[PDB]
């Protein structure tokens, strides 16, 4: 696929765990392209809460969108969630690679086309989904992880309430709360991070 | 003739929005699931335990839970993320149902 | 499947025998129907296989006269083709539809049997016995007996084909830009002919022996399609009104 | 007849012979 | 039913294919082995014999006093006078029978828009020629009328003498008071990529104009269940 | 009967021609594989199953024909030279 | 009765049929020449080579139709690789050779 | 159209029980025709469309 | 230059206010192009309350997301703002154009990465900013639009009180509320539609 005829001329760096791989102010001259491991995107404010948009594992590009118009600055935030491999080309020497295969060119230009959709389906989830609604959904997308725990009832997940907050964009204290509002009505249980929900399987 | 009425209530104008029938066949089954532990390629010491608390095939440990193989004082966390690793390839993971299971046996 | 051993253990002897791709696998592979003995060449000829819920091999009607079998308590082997190349000679030589005339002589081989004759013969029916002719306006009109130029032949005069049965009632139909007297009977085999190749038939009782120097003409000028079709509506008209 | 065929690779084999 | 008495799938429309103002689509697929005969011969009774509609029935043409007579000032004879009226789309609001009049005297095929414009009849065909002048002294003049009946009756069946309400002047023509012209239908049991015993009820109607193709199913329908009250109740 | 059958033997004035002109092709392209077929995927079979299509069948690639070209024992020669095929499990 | 494969002779290797596995029907002569009428080719071949004679290109062709692809040319028939022997002890001796 | 009541509607108007396992009810308001079409689409709804116990 | 090597194949075909360019559920065989006015794009829920995720005017592409990966359909739906004259080029013979020249395909993905930096930064303004802020905001991004018409004393705009809690993500009773508030303190000004805003410039 895009991997034929694509990292033979790169530049292997590799970015160690809860690293700066795009600084939003910058300009753009670097290309990026994963190859093992995956990455998180997201962006901060004047305080210093952050808010994760979208995941991105392997087999997808890392700021791409200074590529077309010179002159460009980030967009967004791009830190490294786990030790990834990523190679580094300048647009330069990019625009060579698409005049001797187009394919390539078709290829990148594809995935900007989803990510496009995704990034504006996130808006509308912050202004008709509230935070219990919001929350219940991250409770089966993480239960599809593979760092997921099943369990004989339902499903065993192991997150922090801060990190919670920071992917449906809200307080600590509220999920919390909500939590265990939901025990009371017999839904789902938690014993200070286990939380294992009903329904599942 | 109540069955005949029925038959046509579709056109006395009737509040009755039901749909008919949205049936997908398409029998499909996974041989793959089929296949012993021994083609996950795994360590000897993990070869002894499995086999030991009655695993002899993939579908045998993932109709288990890695909540319960914890209390066995034969195994660990190590012994059940390894697995899965490789289960992420194959397009297993602990927690799913399956069918057509156990495969061809001593049927009585 | 995923594999060829596994799938082996499948379908062995037991209770899990399933349907699945079985449908698929057999749609464009002809077979070579055998019944023995074999003078000629027609005894081999290639049908399109299609499943269908039993244990015997059902042989089509209009083929029975080059088999020269009956259903009594017969019995055929069949052959199936496995290199590609006899699958399209299948085709080509070997099928059925394409060999429909008589290698010795030229006369079509294929012609309607028992049923399918009799439903043709009761539809295309008169009662003959006229006396001359006149004006007949009113008085006679008596079903659909033959007659020269009078009955309702004259009275019912209908532009399209499509209102005149009905109620039984025959009339005046168009036909080649000409005006002819005969009824829905004389007129509805008679007018799909033109659908494809306009031709023209002599006014007599349609048999056995009348469709066979029909089907001879509908092959000179055309290929081997426009003149299959013809007999397709002939075994649907054929088992309809042989039942009533 | 054998003379005369319908191959040539559709194009990928007329530089063959 | 609460007391699960039924326990079978029950048919119903859901989509109504308008290819035109008269002829459309009706399908039913959800059907069993046997529902597929009964419906196809409950409803075959109804189209082609109980429909209201309206039609000619009556023509009486100035000058004209039989069928097998001439006329002076058209090309065809008076018999193809009243073939081509056999297919005339007329659509009355409310009125059982209503009369109208022709005047147009000149040279050019009358049309249905020569016709006196009323209020409550309405044209849905007014390009529809009915006769053909040659010269100057051709000159038609007829009281076309329109009314309801029940079912199909041609000429040559509601005709006995030369006597009746109005001989002279009159002229028979075939009536298709039912809006449906024909019915046909087929089970052919469908084989389907799934189940074996599967079969669907196309209903083949092509109407005139006199109502909607949509509505007309219902209708027909409708006096059907109108006969099922001392079964389903009734108590 | 069968699509664009009778349309190949009447294009041509001749019936045993048009045999090798989808046999001795048709079967070396699945020895083959499949990419020796520049054509585009337009002149292909259909087959109905599963709301989709498969197979390949052909007597839809009968178009540009002509007289002489290579002899008949390099077909089969020069052919399973540039490409082996075979059957591999992982 | 349906037969798809089976055990096979030795000398003679031809298609048999034991009591679990179903026979073959046997393709006679009578075939043949109704067969030649047509003017056919490769269908006239099979019948006389891999389907009953020849052996070692009955398993090649089995590894052919199972990965979807198309079985080659058959070889040499049995029955007459043999011939030349049962010939060659008859104070006569046969050789073979190309163009 | 219309559509107003045209037809009359049937009505239960006297059974008779000669047998407590046969019967002979009988509907009175029935035109003409659709004694046969309501016949004909009911002799095939009790042949396999009953339950019963056995 | 490229782009108009781009209309010699297009087909003019100018279509109605409220018309219908865009059908959510049909196929994908039509390039579109905007070439005069303006056109909106949003989506709708389970009830019937709207949400626009971005404003197309003119000189931009109208769905183009169906064109790198053959066999989508219709994302969102596409409502014919004003009068706005639209070219048409099936994906088919688009695809045998960049082959020959990857140079007409280097316009088209160029605007789909403008598309993403006023998205992706607009979530974060959605999860800490309050009402105040993020309308505040609001109103200087809609100046900023070539579609704005000067005004002597700022700039004037036309846009419902619905579209606005879709971009700022609340409800419409809100957004009313906090619009006559600030008539009153003599900041901007409101009568149905038209919004002129003062400060600006
Ligand atoms: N929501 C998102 N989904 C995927 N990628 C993103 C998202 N937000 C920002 N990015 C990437 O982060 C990059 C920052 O620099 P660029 O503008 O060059 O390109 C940007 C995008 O490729
Ligand atoms: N947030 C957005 N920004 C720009 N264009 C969009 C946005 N959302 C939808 N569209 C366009 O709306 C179109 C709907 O149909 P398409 O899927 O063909 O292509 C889609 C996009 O081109």
């Amino acid at each position: 696929p895009t991997l034929e005829w694509f990292l033979s001329h790169c530049h292997i760096h590799k970015y160690p765990s809860k690293s700066t791989l795009i600084h939003q102010g910058e300009k753009a001259e670097t290309l990026y392209y994963i190859v093992k491991g995956s990455v998180a995107v997201l962006i901060k404010d004047e305080e210093g809460k952050e808010m994760i948009l979208s995941y991105l594992n392997q087999g997808d590009f890392i700021g791409e969108l200074g590529l077309f118009e010179e002159g460009q600055e980030r967009s967004a935030w791009v830190r490294a969630k786990t030790a990834c491999e990523v190679a580094e080309i300048s647009y330069k020497k990019f625009r060579q690679l698409i005049q001797v295969n187009p394919d390539i060119l078709m290829r990148l230009s594809a995935q900007m086309a989803r990510r496009l959709q995704v990034t504006s389906e996130k808006v509308g989830n912050l202004a008709f989904l509230d935070v219990t609604g919001r929350i219940a959904q991250t409770l089966l997308n993480l239960a599809k992880q593979p760092d997921a725990m099943t369990h004989p009832d339902g499903m065993q997940i192991k997150i922090t309430r801060q990190e919670i907050g920071q992917i449906v964009g809200c307080s600590r204290e509220t999920v919390g709360r909500i939590l265990k509002m939901l025990e009371d009505q017999n839904l789902i249980s938690a014993h200070g991070k286990t939380i294992v929900v009903y329904g599942t399987r | 003739a109540t069955i005949l009425a029925e038959q046509l209530e579709a056109f006395v104008d009737l509040r009755d929005v039901r749909q008919p029938e949205v049936k997908e066949e398409k029998p499909e089954f996974d041989p793959i699931l089929l296949r012993p532990v021994d083609d996950l390629e795994l360590t000897v010491r993990s070869a002894n335990c499995l086999k030991a608390e009655a695993i002899h095939y993939i579908g045998d440990l993932v109709q288990r839970t890695e909540v319960e193989l914890l209390k066995t004082p034969n195994l660990g966390k190590k012994s059940l993320t390894e697995i899965k690793d490789v289960l992420a390839s194959r397009g297993l993971s602990l927690g799913m149902r399956l069918e057509n299971w156990p495969p061809a046996s001593i049927a009585d | 499947a995923t594999t060829i051993k596994a799938a082996k253990k499948m379908v062995e002897r037991e209770e899990a025998v399933v349907w699945d791709i079985l449908d698929e696998v057999i749609r464009e592979h002809p077979v070579l129907l055998n019944r023995a003995p074999t003078l000629h060449r027609l005894g081999i000829q290639a049908f399109e296989p299609v499943l269908i819920e039993g244990k015997a091999i059902q042989l089509h009607p209009l083929v029975c006269a080059a088999y020269n079998a009956d259903f009594d308590g017969d019995q055929m082997a069949v052959h199936v083709p496995l290199t590609l190349e006899a699958q399209l000679e299948a085709r080509a030589l070997m099928m059925s539809t394409n060999n429909i005339l008589s290698p010795a002589n030229g006369e079509p081989i294929i012609v309607p049997s028992q049923d399918v004759v009799l439903g043709l013969y009761y539809m295309t029916r008169d009662c003959v016995n006229a006396k001359g002719e006149g004006m007949v306006l009113t008085g006679p009109k008596e079903a659909e007996r033959l007659y020269r130029s009078g009955l309702a032949s004259l009275h019912a005069r209908v532009k399209v084909r499509i209102t005149e049965y009905e109620k039984d009632a025959n009339g005046e139909l168009v036909a080649k830009t000409s005006l002819k007297d005969t009824t829905v009977g004389r007129a509805i085999l008679w007018m799909i002919v033109p659908k494809g190749l306009p031709y023209s038939i002599v006014n007599q009782a349609l048999g056995k022996k009348a469709i066979s120097k029909m089907l001879n003409t509908c092959y000179r000028i055309l290929g081997l399609k426009p003149t299959v079709i013809f007999a397709d509506q002939i075994m649907y008209t054929g088992f309809a009104y042989a039942a009533r | 007849h054998q003379d005369r065929m319908r191959r040539r690779a559709a194009g990928e084999a007329p530089a063959a012979p | 039913m609460q007391g699960s008495v039924t326990e079978f799938l029950k048919p119903r429309l859901v989509d109504i294919e308008q290819v035109s103002s008269t002829h459309a689509k009706v399908t039913l697929e959800p059907l069993e082995r046997g529902f597929g005969h009964t419906l196809g011969n409950a409803l075959r009774r109804i189209l082609l014999s109980s429909m209201p509609g309206c039609a000619v029935t009556e023509v009486e043409i100035d000058g004209v006093l039989h069928e097998y007579s001439t006329k002076e000032g058209v090309q065809e004879d008076i018999l193809e006078i009243l073939l081509n009226l056999k297919g005339l789309a007329v659509r009355v609001q409310g009125k059982d029978e209503v009369i109208l009049t022709l005047n147009k005297s000149g040279i050019g095929p009358v049309t249905a828009a020569d016709i006196t414009h009323d209020g409550d009849v309405e044209i849905v065909k007014p390009q529809h020629v009915i006769c053909h002048l040659t010269d100057e002294n051709a000159s038609i003049s007829m009281r076309i009328k329109v009314q309801r009946g029940r079912g199909y009756v041609p000429a040559s069946t509601r005709i006995h003498s030369e006597e009746d309400e109005r001989p002279i002047g009159r002229l028979l023509v075939d009536a298709c008071y039912s809006p449906v012209e024909r019915i046909a239908y087929n089970v052919e049991a469908a084989r389907v990529e799934q189940r074996t015993d599967l079969d669907k009820l196309v209903i083949e109607m092509e109407t005139n104009g006199t109502i909607d193709p949509e509505e007309a199913i219902r209708r027909a329908a409708t006096i059907l269940a109108e006969q099922l009250e001392a079964f389903v109740d009734l108590r | 009967a069968r699509v664009t059958v009778q349309d190949a033997v009447e294009k041509i004035g001749n019936r045993f021609d048009l045999v090798l002109v989808a046999a001795r092709r048709a079967r070396q392209m699945q020895v083959g594989g499949k990419d020796p077929l520049v054509p585009e995927e337009n002149d292909k079979t259909t087959v109905i199953a599963l709301r989709e299509i498969e197979e390949g069948l052909i007597n839809n690639q009968i178009l540009d024909v002509r007289e002489r070209q290579e002899q008949q024992e390099q077909e089969a020669a020069e052919l399973q030279a540039v490409t082996a095929i075979a059957e591999g499990r992982r | 009765h349906a037969r798809s494969t089976g055990s096979y002779s030795l000398v003679t290797q031809q298609p048999l049929g034991g009591k679990a596995q179903f026979g073959g029907q046997r393709f006679g002569e009578m075939e043949v020449w109704a067969l030649e009428a047509y003017g056919a080719a490769y269908t006239l071949q099979e019948m006389l080579t891999v389907k009953s004679d020849d052996v070692n290109g009955r398993t090649k062709m089995y590894k052919n139709i199972v990965d979807g692809n198309h079985q080659m040319e058959p070889g040499m028939p049995e029955s007459f690789n043999v011939l030349l022997k049962e010939i060659r002890s008859l104070g006569i001796n046969i050789e073979l050779e190309d163009e």
